[PDB]
């Protein structure tokens, strides 16, 4: 499901991030050779971390909200969310008539958009494959002509089967909550509900 | 009291800060036997060249403390091993690999303001030594944090000779096992689990297996299978009481059921010990007159004093 | 103290830490079977 | 017991066998302490443990309990004693040692030594060519009086065997009728001294009357080879079959965990009959190592008929001493066969080591992060095996069974490694040397292995065959079997898996000991 | 928990805590070398 | 460390979570006394 | 000695020793084996030498005994047992006179 934002939901401007934090979460066997080298290994999946401050939020603009949330803990789907300042549209056009050729694991990914997109991806835009929910983050780019070579930080979790689509704009991160357990809303003699925030975590 | 070099004595009186490194020198588990290859390993931030050697640095991380009682016991050592150098971790996980006889030394060195070794041991002139024994265990603990730095560490296991202590070493009074027997196409041929290779001809104990039985018609129907039990007294220590401890010594056992009672003694010193019947015959037209032979202790004795026919020896008090 | 509730659900660490300081010498719990 | 001792010798005045000589070595025993402890004879004035009936499966050697002896009166040296041998309805007996000597002679070699009947090698003669007078490879008959007469004097049997509906033996009751007891009138007693009462259910026993003369001045010892307690055999079709014994582990267990008149009342319903079904096969899996024809002794190491196979790869003839605890007794018939009795998931299950061609497949990530690799090569490596047995082949005696493996002391550069076992319920030589391979094929995988996985892969259990796949090391597909498995009630399973080989399981060729057997043919008066 | 490790690198203590309670009464674990 | 002192404080606490983990199997320590 | 080869080794060498004090030590490499002595040169600790820490432990009781009785296989009788028996005078003087053997084999 969506977590509801000004751009869902115009008539609600209260809702809409404050300040979000992305963390970068990638677990691994570090470890400090006596010889002054340092030896880490990645085993655990890494997975981007967001965390959500609101401002004050109006009575009508919380119950939305957490009428929203508490829907997602009852149907117990995924929560996705849409950081707004990764929103820049920096590639139209339509992206089903570009094919990503088969067999391809790795940080490293080809893409051949047969004359279709226009518009270059800079390095620290997001990325994302039609199939899987995974999140990724372009570090650098080059293109020759029209097919276009993609580095992305985490490496692709499953290797392409030749149907994958980019997808550019409007990434959803796969998020589930992280205060569930103990959630309390503040209600004060002005009229507001005061410190909503929320400790999301992207699964798979 | 391992005597030091006078030379040490007056370095480690007068300094103070001591560059120490520990020189480890593991046998590396193999599939089979042949050849020995040698891993040298250090706990010092540079490569330590002794006799020759080049010690490498950058894999092992700690070592344990090597602690003797004045009662026998099996001295346990652990050094790790870093475990994220994925060149250590396939030995010790290698499939169809033993290390059961796989030994290991590791010296003490000291390091100087010149940066070589200071010598302390007098036979040597050179480094002390640590620890040298043998490899008994081993293993990795892998710990993936879903969230933070995870650790893994390969840890070895040492010890002395008397790891295994149930572990019985003898000869047992049997063909099959003096001669190492085994089947190897469709034959028990001879082997070299014998102790000796000159065991694999050695047919002695051939006829051991029916020597009790016949024996057995040449006597009482009491004592018909029978024998002293080669130690009476034993020792008595806090592990026993003094009705306990006099209740289980024994003066005979059953052959019949003890196959304890058919190894073979070693004896230092003058001692009364029992024979094992081995070999028991008749002659041909004298029926009457029957050949036994005993099996008294092992190894080179200087020999026989005195035998007990009965219960009277020989030669009379 | 509530130490007690503690160790009676870690027992079998209890055990091997034990007889890990047994096997030193050749004792072993494991020679209870017979008794 | 007080009135059989008149007529004994001095010595044996109060004495019975041990029932059980040998009962396994394991970790809680050493060598010495082992060898020692084992009994041959145990006084019965101060030993109220072996006053307990046995129960035996399979062919077996077990001491008679006197419950009753008393003489003719007007022939006082007539002398009607019974014993009463093993418990619940038994296939027969097979064999009467009246003192150390058979009825039956073993061979040619006993032969010309007494005065006996038949051959009990190659020919497989039982006790029932005395009534029948021709070659009866079969057990006894309810009920049935036999007539032995070696020239010394003559003994009569009536064997029984247990039944829950026995009746009194007529010929008792017959003699008490006419008050043909002498301490019947000695105490003044009627026919109440033996009657329709005197049913003795559930309980096999002989009534051995002896004609004390000139020549068997004394009573001997009375020992005999029972066939052992009928079992049901359980069929995947759904017929039941309980006609025979059966030498199968898991039936024997089956029996012993069922029986609410010995050992523990573990009803029917709290087992799954198909996975039983299915683990006893692989204990009655065919072994090639040996031929059949390599056994003489094939009547009296638990077989019936030498033309069929009878080549089962795990065969037990067991006798439990009910004097020993339930928990202890069934510890005992397992680690005998491997088995591990599982209580999770409701049932009870039975499962025993094997090796699959499909096992489950487990990635470390899949895992929860965390694996511990332990592998204790010392104290549990060895490189060759001495076993020992009780082998009908001798007189019951010890056998041992010694062999070494040039390819481990190749390997561990020439160490001198001994593995020492002794197998309780095994009698069959071939079978004890496969089992002691086995044993040292095994020692040399030690190497364990501690994982937990989620709530998905729930329904594993102990011994069942899984594939390691951990890329980091040198492992794609790694076989391993469940040792430890641990369930949470919030949906974590915690495993210890410990390593195994194909090698394991497969067969090593042997050659025939059947050349090599030692009659006691001793403790007799050699005839001029 | 990780409260193995600790006990293994501990357990000569464990034992001396052991045997000072079965001395109360007349046991003590300098028994088990017998078997 | 000072870890002796204070399981020399509990000592019955080792004594009974030692005999929980053996009570799993038929062993217990009760059986001492013959020895 | 009669060293009864069926026994374990650890077992046997556990059991030379202790028969005339002995060690077996695996430290420093080697193995040492040291026996009980007196010597007059023995190596000089002061107690600012260590490193603060001390522990004294005295169990006279249950280690504390005033007379011995001991056994053996003697072959001047036919290698059965003889029993060596005798007290100590001062040693009862001391400790209030209390009785308390020590058994030995």
């Amino acid at each position: 499901m969506r977590l509801p934002d000004p751009y869902t939901n115009p008539e609600y401007p209260g809702l809409g991030f404050e300040s979000v934090n992305l963390v970068d979460n990638d677990p691994m066997i570090r470890d400090e050779l006596p010889n002054g080298k340092v030896k880490e290994v990645k085993i655990s999946a890494q997975y981007w971390g967001i965390n959500i401050s609101y401002p004050e939020l109006f009575p009508d603009e919380y119950a939305f909200l957490d009428s929203r949330l508490l829907e997602y803990k009852r149907t117990g789907d995924y929560l996705d969310v849409l950081l707004p300042q990764y929103e820049a549209f920096r590639v139209r056009g339509d992206t089903k008539s570009v094919t990503i050729p088969a067999g391809q694991k790795g940080s490293q990914i080809i893409l051949n958009t047969n004359g279709t997109l226009t518009g270059q991806p800079k390095a620290g835009d997001l990325f994302k494959l039609s199939t899987h929910p995974k999140v990724y983050k372009i570090t650098n780019f080059s293109s020759s002509g029209n097919v276009w070579n993609i580095s992305l930080y985490p490496d692709l979790f499953i290797t392409t089967t030749g149907s994958e689509k980019p997808v550019f704009n409007g990434i959803l991160f796969r998020t589930k909550l992280m205060n569930g357990d103990s959630f309390g809303s503040t209600l004060n003699n002005n009229g507001t509900y005061s410190g909503i925030s929320l400790s999301l975590r992207e699964s798979l | 009291m391992k005597k030091i070099l006078d030379s040490a004595k007056n370095y480690l009186n007068t300094h103070d800060k001591l560059k120490t490194a520990c020189l480890i020198a593991l046998e590396l588990p193999s599939s089979s036997g042949s050849a020995a290859t040698y891993i040298y390993l250090t706990d010092y931030f540079r490569d330590v060249t002794y006799n020759g050697i080049l010690y490498r640095s950058g894999k092992v991380k700690s070592i344990s403390s090597h602690k003797q009682n004045r009662q026998l016991s099996i001295g346990s050592l652990s050094f790790t091993i870093t475990g994220t150098a994925e060149d250590e971790v396939l030995k010790l996980v290698q499939n169809g690999v033993s290390f059961l006889d796989r030994g290991i030394t590791i010296h003490q060195a000291i390091i100087n303001e010149e940066g070589n070794i200071l010598p302390v041991d007098p036979d040597t002139d050179g480094p002390l030594l640590f620890f040298r024994g043998r490899i008994t265990g081993g293993g990795i603990k892998d710990n993936v944090n879903t969230s933070g730095i995870g650790t893994s560490v390969i840890t070895w296991n040492c010890s002395n000779q008397f790891y295994d202590f149930d572990r019985v070493n003898g000869r047992y009074t049997d063909d099959a096992s003096h001669r190492g027997l085994e089947v190897v196409n469709g034959t028990l041929q001879p082997s070299n689990g014998a102790k000796r290779p000159e065991y694999q001809e050695d047919y002695g104990f051939f006829h051991s297996n029916k020597s009790t039985t016949i024996l057995a018609k040449y006597q009482v129907k009491e004592e018909r299978y029978k024998l002293q039990s080669k130690k009476k007294l034993f020792g008595l220590s806090r592990s026993y009481s003094l009705k306990k401890y006099y209740e289980t010594v024994t003066k005979e056992v059953d052959l019949d059921f003890n196959l304890a009672a058919k190894f073979i003694p070693v004896v230092y010193g003058v001692q009364k010990i029992p024979g094992i019947p081995i070999f028991a015959d008749t002659e041909l037209n004298n029926p009457n007159i029957v050949y036994v032979v005993y099996a008294f202790a092992e190894g080179e004795i200087d020999g026989f004093l005195d035998f007990y026919i009965g219960d009277s020896p020989m030669i009379c008090f | 103290a509530s130490f007690r509730d503690f160790a009676s659900n870690n027992s079998t660490a209890f055990r091997d830490a034990v007889e890990l300081a047994l096997n030193e010498n050749g004792t072993t719990l494991k020679s209870l079977g017979n008794s | 017991t007080t009135i059989l001792a008149k007529y004994q010798v001095k010595e044996e005045r109060y004495k019975l066998q041990s029932k059980k000589k040998l009962f396994g070595l394991s970790r809680s025993y050493s060598l010495k302490k082992y060898y020692e402890t084992v009994t041959k004879e145990v006084d019965l004035d101060f030993n109220l443990a072996a006053k307990f009936i046995p129960v035996v499966y399979g062919v077996q050697k077990i001491p008679g309990i006197p419950i009753f002896a008393d003489t003719e009166l007007n022939n006082p040296n007539i002398v009607y004693v019974v014993y009463a041998f093993a418990e619940g309805e038994i296939d027969g007996f097979l064999d009467f040692y009246i003192g150390d000597s058979p009825m039956i002679c073993f061979d040619e070699t006993d032969s010309d030594t007494r005065t006996c009947f038949g051959r009990k090698k190659i020919v497989g003669d039982t006790m029932h060519r005395l009534a029948a007078g021709t070659s009866t490879s079969q057990p006894s008959v309810h009920g049935q009086e036999y007539k032995y007469n070696d020239g010394n004097g003559d003994i009569r049997i009536w064997t029984f065997h247990g039944k829950p509906d026995q009746t009194a033996a007529q010929v008792l009751v017959d003699i008490a009728k006419k008050k043909g007891f002498y301490l019947q009138n000695q105490n003044g007693n009627g026919p109440e001294y033996w009657d329709s009462r005197y049913k003795l259910l559930d309980t096999a026993y002989a009534i051995v009357r002896f004609t004390i003369n000139e020549n068997r001045t004394e009573i001997p010892e009375i020992s005999a080879e029972v066939q052992g307690k009928k079992v049901k055999v359980y069929n995947s079709d759904g017929t039941i079959k309980a006609d025979k014994t059966s030498l199968n582990g898991i039936w024997q267990l089956m029996d012993y965990l069922t029986s609410d008149r010995y050992g523990a009342d573990i009803t029917l319903d709290q087992f799954p009959l198909q996975k039983v079904i299915s683990e006893a096969k692989i204990l009655d899996i065919i072994d090639e190592s040996y031929q059949t024809s390599w056994q003489p002794y094939w009547r009296y190491v638990g077989w019936n008929d030498p033309l069929s196979e009878n080549r089962q790869i795990v065969q037990l003839n067991t006798i439990l001493d009910t004097s020993e605890s339930v928990f202890k007794n069934v510890q005992g018939i397992l680690e005998s066969f491997g088995g591990a009795i599982n209580n999770l998931s409701g049932e009870y299950r039975i499962t025993v080591e094997k090796y699959s061609t499909n096992p489950l497949r487990i990635n470390f990530l899949d895992t929860y992060g965390d694996l511990d690799l332990s592998d204790t090569t010392g104290r549990n490596k060895f490189n060759s095996v001495q076993a020992s047995l009780v082998d009908p082949a001798l007189s019951w005696k010890t056998n041992s069974i010694t062999f070494y493996n040039s390819k481990f002391k190749e390997q561990d550069k020439g160490l001198d490694k001994k593995l020492q076992l002794s197998f309780a319920n095994i009698t069959n030589y071939y079978t004890a040397r496969s089992y002691a391979d086995r044993e040292l094929k095994k020692s040399r995988y030690s190497r364990t292995l501690s994982f937990s996985v989620p709530y998905k892969f729930i329904g594993i259990e102990p011994n069942d065959p899984i594939a390691f796949t951990y890329e980091r090391y040198g492992w794609k597909d790694k076989f391993f079997l469940v040792d430890e498995v641990e369930n949470t009630r919030d949906g974590k399973i915690n495993l210890v898996l410990q390593e195994y080989g194909e090698d394991v399981f497969i067969n090593s060729e042997q050659v025939d000991n059947s050349g090599n057997d030692i009659p006691d043919i001793s403790n007799n008066v050699l005839p001029p």
